C-alpha cells in the first residue's frame, strides 16, 4: 500500500503531506517516525498541493526525511457486536480489560447519521433509576436524554455509578414480555482521573454491574482527540445494540465539561476564533450531533437513554457549555451545594430539575396510577413549602400560622426522608409509598392536584 | 450546467475548478454522491461551493456540475399532509428509500411524480396569461388547488390539455411561445413571490381564542411573537390557532428542534381535527420539519421554503397560517453559517444580519391582492424560544421591534390553570387602532369602548392585588372589593377558554361581545347597588353568576337568545335586591 514520504511542514498538530490527492478528506492514516514507533492522524484538508493531517499524539520525533504517511482507513469506523457486553475500552475502543481483542460483525462509522424524525416515536416507558427525586418526580423516560448538572466538587461520579448500578426496566408494570427487552448501560467517561476510572471499575465489578454494560473510559492524560471520539464510540455501540437488538441501553457521559474543554482546545490547535465565553462557534451543533443520537423508533422495541453528566465551571447555568446542553437536552437534574453540607446525598433538590419527558412515561400500565399527580403534589407542597420558608427567613422568626406550620415540616422531612436516600436502591413503589405518608401529613383538602379517590387509597 | 472539479476539500467547504461562467448562489452537484451546495465565492477560474451535507469522504478530483439555479422550492400540488425539511424534501420518502436514519446524497422530489391528479383546465386556446393566474384546477384534499402561471411568464395560449387524470409533469397548458406549463413550477426562496399590492391591517386575524381576538389581536396578514417556555401550554394554544383561525391553509415550519420535541409535531398533527371538515387538519397544512443535527443549512433555508410555500399558498387566494417554532433557534442557525463562512462574530453572539434577515422573512408578510386578482394573506406567528428566559435576546428584541403583536406565554399562569396562559399585562397589539372600524361595522358600533373597559378594570384589578399586597384587603373600600371581584369574573369567564372542550374551544367576535357586555352590565348594577347600601356579599350571592360562568360554553347558535335572556335577568335580579 502506498506511503507517502512528501511532508513539507510540521507545526503544533500539523503535518502537512505534498502530492497526496489520493488521500481522501477525514480519512484515518498511519504515520510512521525514524524509530519505526508508528501514530494516528486525520487528514482534516486535502487539496492539489497538499493533505493538512491533525496528528492524534504529541509530534515529537518527527521529521520531514523519515516519516511516512498511510491510509488506515477513508472513515472512522468501530467493530462492533453484542459480545462488547462485559468489556471495557479506551478513547478509540482498543481492549484495557486485559481480555483479547474481539470480533465484529459490522464496522460502523462512528459519527452515525441523524434519525430521521419520521421515523421516531414518542418516548413512553419509564426507566426506574432507584432515586426518588429522580423517578418520581423527574422520571428518566426511555429515549430521553436528562443530563445531570453538577459542580467540581460535588459527587456525580457516585450518583453516575449509582444510576449505572440501580437502572432497569419494569416490564412486570406495563405487562411486557422481557424477552424483546434485554437492558444494558453503556458507560462513556471523558477526561477522567486514574484515581476515578479506579473507582468506575470498581463500581461496575462490586455487584457484577459489569456483566451487562460497555466501558468507554478516557483518562485526562490521554490524547486529547481520544476524547471527541469517546461519546461517539459509545452512542455508536448504542445504536447498535439499540436498533438491531432490541436492546434499552442507558449512555451515561461524565464529564461532559471535559468532553468540551477538548473540542475547544482540538480548535485552539486547528487555528479556530472561539465562539461565546471562548468556546467553539459550532458548539452547539457538535453537542447536538452527540445527544440527539438518542430516542425511540417505530417498529423496534428498543432504545437508547442518555445521561450526560457536567460539571459547571463556576455553579454558573449560563456558561456555555451547560446553556446550550440545556437547548439541547430534555430537562435535567442539578446537584445543589445546599443539599450538600446538610450532609444529604444524592444531592438533588426538586425545584430547579425537571425532566421535560416525565407526563408520558408515568402513569396507568406504566407505573402506579396516582403517580403523574402525586408527583405534581409533592412538587406543589414543596414550592409551596419553600416559599414559606423565605417568608420567615432572615430577620424574625415564628412569624407562622398553623397550616404554613405544616407545610413547613413537610419541606425538612421531605429532605430527610425522600431526597436523602444515601445508596438505597427504592423502587417507584416504595419512592410512592414514602411521597404517600409524606404527603399525609398534609389534610385531605390540600392534596389538590390529585384525584379524590387517590388520595383514599394511598393517604389511608 | 457547468463541469468542473474538485480542488480543494475542508470541512462541508469545497473549491471547485474548471466551473466556468458559474454563478452566486447557483446550486451544485457535489462530488461522485452529488451532495448538494451552493456557490458562495467566484475566485478567477474556482468557485467556493458550501456543501449542504456531510463531505468525509471525497476525494480530490471527483466532478462538480452546477445547477444553474440558485435554492429553489417545487410549488405544485403535492404539498399538503406533506412533511418536508427545511429545503423541501419529502421525509416520508426519504425514510422509505434508505430506512431510519438519513443517508446524504439521497435524490427525491419535493412533488410526487407518479401520483395523478385531476386537471379541469380554465383556459382555451387563443386566451392570454399573464403570471399568477389560474390556468385550471386540481382537488388536493378538501382545497380546490388553482395552477398558476408562474410569475413572470406570458403568451397566449397554443393548446392545452382536455380535463383527465395526469401527473405534474405533465404540460397542461403550452403557449405559443412553446412555453409548455405544467402543475408546479419551481422558484426561488430567498426572493419574494411578487403580489399585485400590499394591503392594509384593516381586517382581523380570527384565532377563535378571546384574548388574543378581543386584546391583543392581530390584522389578516400580521405578524405576531409567542415565547414558548416550558411549563405554559405552547403546543395546545398554536394547534387551536391552526385547527380555528380564518386562514384556508396552515405552513408550519419548525426546524432546530429537540428530536422528541419535533417529533411530538408530526405524531399529533395527524390527530387534530379540522372543525370544518370533521376529518384531519393534516389535509390543509404543509410542516416544514429539522432537528439539532440535521444539516445547518436546512435549518436555515427552514422558514424561507417555509415563507416561499407560504406565499404560493397565498398566491391562489387564501389565507395562510404559517408559525415558525423555533424563530430563536432559527437564529442559532443564522449563527452557524456566519461562523463557517469564517465570519468574524459579531457584538452579543449573533452576526449582524440577525435583525436584516428576521425581516427579509417577516416582511414577506402581508396580507396582499395576488398576481392573479384575488385577495390573500400571510399572517406569521412566530415563537421566540430561549429557555435563559431572557427577553434580552437580540433574537427576541428584533422580532418585537418587528412584529405587531406580542403574545406573552407564562408558565406561572399555567400553574394557576390559567389557558391558555398569556399574560395581559406582558402582552400586547400594534393594530388594534385600525381594526376599529371593522370592529365597528361587524361586530358592534361599541365594541372598541366595551373591549376598552375590561382591559381597563384589568389594569385595575392587576393594581389593587398589589394595595392589598402591602395594605391588606380590609383598607379597600367597597368598590374595589368588587372591581378586583370581577376582574375575576374576567379571569374565569372570559379569559379562560377551554381547549379541549366542545364548545368553549372556539368563540367569535359576537360571543365575545355578549361575554362582555354581560359582565360590564352586572358590574354597573352592583356598581349601583353597593352605592345603594346593598352587600356586596350578597350581590357575590347572586345565581345569575352562574348565568355569566356558564355562556363560554353555550352553543354558538344557542348563544344570542342566551345573551338576550340573561341580559334581561341582570336587571330583574338586581332590580330585585331593594
Amino acid at each position: 500500500k502506498k506511503e507517502y514520504t512528501g511532508i513539507t511542514y510540521i507545526s503544533g498538530p500539523l503535518l502537512f503531506v505534498e502530492n497526496a490527492k489520493d488521500l481522501a478528506y477525514g480519512a484515518i492514516v498511519d504515520i510512521k517516525d525514524g524509530t519505526g514507533r508508528v501514530r494516528g492522524g486525520q487528514v482534516i484538508e486535502v487539496s492539489e498541493e497538499y493533505a493538512v493531517i491533525q496528528v492524534f499524539e504529541e509530534t515529537t520525533g518527527l521529521d520531514l526525511a523519515t516519516t511516512s504517511v498511510s491510509l488506515v482507513e477513508d472513515v472512522a469506523r468501530l467493530g462492533v457486536s453484542k459480545e462488547m457486553l462485559g468489556r471495557r475500552f479506551n478513547g478509540i475502543g482498543k481492549p484495557i480489560d486485559g481480555l483479547p481483542p474481539i470480533t465484529p460483525e459490522k464496522r460502523l462509522p462512528i459519527t452515525g447519521l441523524p434519525l430521521n424524525p419520521v421515523a421516531r416515536r414518542k418516548p413512553e416507558q419509564f426507566i426506574q433509576t432507584g432515586i426518588s427525586t429522580i423517578d418520581v418526580m423527574n422520571t428518566l423516560v426511555r429515549g430521553q436524554k436528562l443530563p445531570i448538572f453538577s459542580g467540581s466538587g460535588l459527587p456525580a461520579n457516585e450518583i453516575a455509578a449509582q444510576i449505572a448500578r440501580q437502572a432497569t426496566v419494569r416490564p412486570d408494570l406495563s405487562g411486557e414480555g422481557e424477552k424483546e427487552e434485554p437492558f444494558a448501560v453503556v458507560f462513556a467517561a471523558m477526561g477522567i482521573t486514574q484515581r476515578e476510572l479506579s473507582y468506575f471499575i470498581q463500581e461496575f465489578e462490586r455487584t457484577g454491574a459489569l456483566s451487562r454494560s460497555v466501558l468507554f473510559l478516557n483518562k485526562a492524560d490521554d490524547p486529547t482527540i481520544e476524547r471527541i471520539l469517546t461519546p461517539r464510540m459509545a452512542l455508536t455501540v448504542a445504536e447498535y445494540l439499540a436498533f438491531e437488538h432490541d436492546y434499552h441501553v442507558l449512555v451515561i457521559l461524565t464529564d461532559m465539561t471535559n468532553y468540551s474543554e477538548a473540542l475547544r482546545e482540538i480548535g485552539a490547535a486547528r487555528e479556530e476564533i472561539p465562539g461565546r465565553r471562548g468556546y467553539p462557534g459550532y458548539m452547539y451543533t457538535d453537542l447536538a450531533t452527540i445527544y440527539e443520537r438518542a430516542g425511540v423508533v417505530e417498529g423496534k422495541k428498543g432504545s437508547v437513554t442518555q445521561i450526560p453528566i457536567l460539571s459547571m465551571p463556576d455553579d454558573d447555568r449560563t456558561h456555555p457549555i451547560p446553556d446550550l446542553t440545556g437547548y439541547i437536552t430534555e430537562g435535567q437534574i442539578q446537584l445543589s451545594r445546599e443539599l450538600h453540607r446538610k450532609g444529604i446525598y444524592p444531592p438533588i433538590d426538586p425545584l430547579p430539575s425537571l425532566s421535560r419527558l416525565m407526563n408520558n412515561g408515568v402513569g396507568k400500565g406504566k407505573t402506579r396510577e396516582d403517580h403523574k399527580q402525586v408527583s405534581d403534589q409533592l412538587y406543589s407542597a414543596y414550592a409551596n413549602g419553600v416559599d414559606i420558608r423565605k417568608l420567615v427567613a432572615i430577620i424574625g422568626e415564628d412569624a407562622l400560622t398553623e397550616n404554613d406550620r405544616r407545610y413547613l415540616q413537610f419541606a425538612d422531612a421531605f429532605e430527610r426522608f425522600f431526597i436523602n436516600q444515601g445508596q438505597q436502591n427504592r423502587s417507584i413503589e416504595e419512592s410512592l409509598q414514602i411521597a404517600w405518608a409524606l404527603l399525609s401529613m398534609l389534610p385531605q383538602g390540600e392534596l389538590k392536584r390529585i384525584s379524590k379517590d387517590h388520595i383514599g387509597k394511598y393517604y389511608g | 450546467m457547468i463541469q468542473g472539479v474538485i480542488q480543494k476539500i475542508a470541512g462541508p467547504a469545497v473549491i471547485a475548478k474548471g466551473m466556468l461562467g458559474a454563478r452566486m448562489y447557483d446550486i451544485s452537484k457535489v462530488g461522485e454522491e452529488g451532495l448538494v451546495g451552493e456557490i458562495i465565492r467566484l475566485d478567477g477560474d474556482t468557485a467556493f461551493v458550501q456543501v449542504y451535507e456531510d463531505t468525509s469522504g471525497l476525494k480530490v478530483g471527483e466532478p462538480v456540475v452546477s445547477t444553474g439555479l440558485p435554492l429553489a422550492v417545487e410549488l405544485g400540488p403535492g404539498m399538503l399532509n406533506g412533511i418536508y425539511d427545511g429545503i423541501q424534501r419529502p421525509l416520508e420518502r426519504i425514510r422509505e428509500k434508505t430506512g431510519i436514519y438519513i443517508t446524504r446524497g439521497v435524490v427525491v422530489h419535493a412533488l410526487d411524480r407518479e401520483k395523478k391528479w385531476a386537471w379541469t383546465p380554465m383556459v382555451k386556446p387563443g386566451d392570454e396569461v399573464r403570471g399568477g393566474m389560474v390556468l385550471g384546477t386540481v382537488p388536493e384534499f378538501g382545497f380546490t388547488h388553482k395552477i398558476l402561471v408562474p410569475p413572470d411568464v406570458r403568451g397566449r395560449v397554443k393548446e392545452v390539455k382536455p380535463a383527465g387524470e395526469y401527473t405534474v409533469e405533465e404540460p397542461v397548458v403550452v403557449l405559443e411561445d412553446g412555453t409548455e406549463l405544467k402543475m408546479y413550477h419551481t422558484w426561488p426562496v430567498r426572493r419574494a413571490r411578487p403580489v399585485q399590492r400590499k394591503l392594509d391591517p384593516n381586517t382581523p386575524f380570527l384565532t377563535g381564542m378571546r384574548i388574543l381576538d378581543v386584546l391583543f389581536p392581530v390584522a389578516m396578514g400580521g405578524t405576531a411573537a409567542i415565547p414558548g417556555p416550558f411549563g405554559s401550554g405552547k403546543s395546545v394554544t398554536q394547534q387551536s390557532l391552526a385547527k380555528w383561525s380564518n386562514a384556508d391553509v396552515v405552513v408550519y415550519v419548525g426546524s432546530g428542534e429537540r428530536g422528541n420535541e419535533m417529533t411530538d409535531v408530526l405524531v399529533e398533527f395527524p390527530e387534530l381535527t379540522d372543525p370544518k371538515t370533521g376529518g384531519p387538519l393534516m389535509h390543509r397544512t404543509v410542516l416544514i420539519a429539522n432537528t439539532s443535527n440535521m444539516p445547518v443549512a436546512a435549518r436555515e433555508a427552514s422558514i424561507y421554503v417555509g415563507v416561499t410555500i407560504a406565499e404560493y399558498f397565498r398566491d391562489q387566494g387564501f389565507s395562510v397560517a404559517l408559525m415558525a417554532d423555533s424563530t430563536s433557534r432559527w437564529a442559532e442557525a443564522l449563527r452557524e453559517i456566519s461562523s463557517r463562512l469564517e465570519e468574524m462574530p459579531a457584538e452579543e453572539g449573533y452576526p449582524p444580519y440577525l435583525a436584516a434577515r428576521l425581516a427579509a422573512f417577516y416582511e414577506r408578510a402581508g396580507k396582499v391582492i395576488t398576481l392573479g386578482g384575488e385577495e390573500g394573506a400571510v399572517t406569521i406567528v412566530g415563537a421566540v424560544s430561549p429557555p435563559g428566559g431572557d427577553m434580552s435576546e437580540p433574537v427576541t428584541q428584533s422580532t418585537l421591534r418587528i412584529v405587531g403583536a406580542f403574545w406573552r406565554l407564562d408558565a406561572s399562569l399555567a400553574f394557576r390553570r390559567h389557558f391558555p396562559a398569556i399574560n395581559w399585562n406582558g402582552s400586547y397589539s400594534l393594530f388594534t387602532s385600525a381594526l376599529d372600524p371593522w370592529y365597528r361595522e361587524n361586530v358592534a358600533e361599541d365594541y372598541p369602548e366595551l373591549r376598552d373597559a375590561i382591559s381597563e378594570l384589568l389594569q385595575r384589578e392587576a393594581g389593587l392585588q398589589e394595595i392589598v399586597q402591602l395594605v391588606g384587603p380590609d383598607a379597600l373600600q367597597d368598590a374595589e372589593r368588587l372591581v378586583i371581584e370581577v376582574g375575576r369574573i374576567i379571569r374565569e369567564d372570559f379569559l379562560q377558554q377551554n381547549a379541549y372542550h366542545e364548545v368553549d374551544a372556539y368563540s367569535s367576535m359576537k360571543k365575545a361581545y355578549g361575554i362582555m357586555k354581560m359582565i360590564l352590565a352586572f358590574y354597573k348594577e352592583a356598581e349601583a347597588a353597593i352605592k345603594r347600601g346593598v352587600s356586596i356579599d350578597e350581590i357575590l350571592q347572586l345565581p345569575v353568576l352562574e348565568r355569566i360562568g356558564r355562556a363560554r360554553y353555550v352553543s354558538e347558535e344557542e348563544f344570542p337568545a342566551y345573551f338576550e335572556e340573561a341580559m334581561k335577568e341582570i336587571q330583574g335580579a338586581f332590580k330585585a335586591l331593594a
